[PDB]
């Protein structure tokens, strides 16, 4: 059976998220509330499409993802330190765990620089 | 826009 059929009873739209993931989307908590605030807690089947075309986000690339980390990176030399990024990550935003920090830079790098343009490219596949 | 960082290291997670 398909993702939605496999839970549905509607689908909670925490789980259409995971769903969405597993389809190599990358929905955030902005995308969770559109959806909520004119479909509920709950998803039909239709509303499940829409939200998985929501979270397509065409505008998705690397030079829109390191904004935030530029802003970090001073001289612009490109790099920042894990302890830098995961801070950042951990602080604003949807903020990740230390741990599912440290593991995004840890899959990427063994080094404590960093070139966040590579990591942004690198977690878009 | 580090929203979208978070969410695409979420995507990462499963699989």
């Amino acid at each position: 059976k398909d993702m939605f059929n496999t839970k549905s009873s509607k689908l909670r739209i925490e789980d259409a998220s995971h769903n969405a993931r597993k389809l190599g989307l990358a929905p955030s908590s902005t995308d969770e509330k559109k959806i909520r605030d004119l479909y509920g807690d709950s998803l039909t089947y239709e509303q499940y499409l829409e939200y998985l075309t929501m979270c397509v986000h065409d505008r998705d690339n690397m030079e829109e993802l390191i904004k935030m980390f530029s802003h970090f990176d001073n001289n612009s030399s490109g790099f920042l330190t894990k302890n830098q990024m995961k801070n950042i990550l951990t602080t604003w935003g949807d903020a990740l765990t230390e741990q599912e920090a440290n593991d995004a830079l840890n899959a990427f790098s063994s080094e404590d620089r960093i070139n966040y343009k590579l990591f942004c490219e690198d977690i878009l596949s | 826009s580090l929203m979208r960082v978070q969410a695409h290291i979420r995507k990462r997670m499963v699989a």
